[PDB]
């Protein structure tokens, strides 16, 4: 117990400051595109025909 | 009035005027209220104290009133230091004029 006076001494904690910057950054929708032609895929897959004809 | 060493010096002064500390003189205390000490007679105690956390040196200040029988009451005390830089146990400071100004009626 640290006490001086009439006044006790608890407990000194540490924080973590955020000070902002103009600059910004951001994705494309260039890759989507591919992604959906990449994902259409699968539905042709895993389909089998049992008798040929 | 105080000398350096500590004894005492008496005298008095019209309202009006203003206290003029003569050279080789520490400190003065006077009666802020208008109450002259004829019939009720007002002492004033001197003793020391234990010293501050940080070294400073105090006192212990008290004032008693004495009736013309004989019957002795206690006004008021303090703790009062002569370092600029002082602090009380409660964490008040102890400087004479300042305490006297803030804490006492007399």
């Amino acid at each position: 117990m640290i006490l001086n006076n009439q006044e006790w001494l608890l407990a000194i904690f540490k924080k973590k400051g955020l000070t902002p910057t103009g600059k910004l950054e951001f994705a494309t929708i260039d890759g989507i595109d591919s992604a959906l032609a990449q994902a259409l895929n699968e539905a042709f897959d895993s389909q089998v025909v049992s008798f040929n004809d | 009035m105080f000398d350096e060493s500590g004894e005492p010096a008496y005298s008095a002064l019209p309202y009006g005027s203003e206290i003029e500390l003569d050279s080789g003189e520490a400190f003065a205390i006077y009666v802020d209220d208008g109450d002259p000490c004829i019939s009720p007679t007002r002492e004033l105690t001197i003793e020391t104290a234990t010293a501050d956390s940080a070294g400073n040196e105090r006192f212990l200040l008290k004032l008693t009133q004495t009736t013309s029988l004989g019957v002795v009451t206690t006004l008021e005390t303090h703790t009062v230091s002569l370092a600029e830089e002082a602090k009380d146990d409660m964490g008040r400071l102890c400087y004479l004029p300042t305490a006297l100004e803030a804490r006492s009626k007399y």
